[PDB]
């Protein structure tokens, strides 16, 4: 960002700006299953060649579980500025910024709240290599005449997952999600307020605007009673009602 | 096969602008709290009768 | 992986109609609140039941 | 289910499918009653009827 205006005194300081990169390499990933020539043509039954579909479906779903695993550990690994992606100790020009809170006491499960409005939304993945299969149904082939026989069905997919700026996501708050008060609205809206109280590297404000909130199946009332319920228990406004959109998920825990 | 790690390894990459301009700043808001009163020397005077 | 399972209908006894009835079937709580559990599981009352 | 996928080092690792089977017999069942051949013979008002 452009240096903050300044009052014209005497000369001009002459700054720099702060060119930022990221770096992340492509992963190679297969799932491979071996089965018998005398297995799959004795099977009369017929309830032995799922083994396509099943393939099929494995790999369609991989990036589901690459996704979700990011996600979890989001708390080890690195973003860009070098520290973990959910950590406490994020840096400023001369300050420190946390995007994760803990308890010491009473921490289980992790809601996640992400603004995904933005042009580049969380823990991105990146597509090299579409899904590609391949068989051993010919007397031709090696692993045919290898043994009785080999007859693999394997998988080929190149893929990693990435992430982004690691200020805009707070996905790290496992104190609490629901009560009578101080856990259904406390710990929310001070994840919500924390993030639109982000400052940005020159002292402007992000301009953070969190809409998903992202939890386990554990926590989905929790996370439903915090937002979705327009009443209240005295009778009353829930403050938070519609504040954002909660999407549950068994991906992660 | 065999290279030097420092010219494949490196150029083994490709450049994309996806993270430019990712997040945004805060709105303009002076708007709904100031009007805009154009000057044309080096104070402004202002005066009003009772 | 996860399995996708969906929760639909809610079978009790005939003593127990009421609390089901309650837990799902009344929208308003104790003071106009609204209930989280409110059409999401069907009941089903048969007397073919303890 | 298919195993999940696996970093690629090295060699491919050769996995393995399981199946399950469930199985249950019949069961035979009865409801027997018995009644008195004069008792039914000789009803007139049709109390017995719809046995």
């Amino acid at each position: 960002q452009f240096p903050k205006l300044r009052e014209w005194i005497g000369q001009r300081v002459i700054k720099d700006m702060a060119a930022q990169g990221y770096q992340i390499t492509n992963k190679l990933f297969e799932s491979t299953v071996g089965v018998k020539r005398t297995d799959i043509e004795d099977d009369n039954l017929g309830v032995y060649g799922p083994l396509m579909q099943e393939m099929g479906r494995a790999a369609g779903a991989h990036p589901d579980e690459l996704v979700f695993a990011l996600l979890k550990a989001g708390n080890a690994n690195l973003c860009y500025d070098g520290q973990n992606f959910f950590d406490t100790d994020h840096p400023v020009y001369p300050n420190v910024d946390g995007t994760g809170t803990a308890t010491t006491v009473s921490n289980l499960f992790a809601p996640a709240a992400d603004p995904g409005a933005a042009w580049y939304l969380l823990d991105t993945s990146r597509s090299l290599k579409p899904l590609i299969y391949q068989e051993r149904m010919k007397p031709s082939f090696t692993s045919m005449t290898k043994e009785d026989d080999e007859q693999v069905f394997m998988a080929d997919e190149y893929r990693y997952g990435v992430r982004s700026r690691c200020n805009v996501g707070f996905g790290f708050w496992q104190l609490a999600a629901m009560s009578t008060e101080e856990l259904n609205q406390v710990n929310f809206e001070k994840v919500y307020d924390a993030m639109r109280n982000q400052k940005a590297d020159g002292g402007r404000p992000l301009d953070i605007r969190p809409n998903l909130l992202v939890v386990p199946t554990t926590l989905r009332s929790k996370a439903k009673e915090v937002v979705g319920v327009q009443r209240l228990a005295n009778g009353a406004d829930n403050p938070n009602f519609e504040l954002v959109q909660v999407l549950d998920t068994a991906w992660l825990n | 096969a065999i290279i030097t790690p420092a010219l494949i390894s490196a150029l083994k990459t490709s450049f994309q602008k996806h993270f430019q301009d990712a997040l945004a700043t805060a709105p303009s808001t002076y708007l709904q709290v100031a009007t805009v009163i154009p000057s044309t020397t080096a104070s402004n005077t202002y005066g009003w009768l009772g």
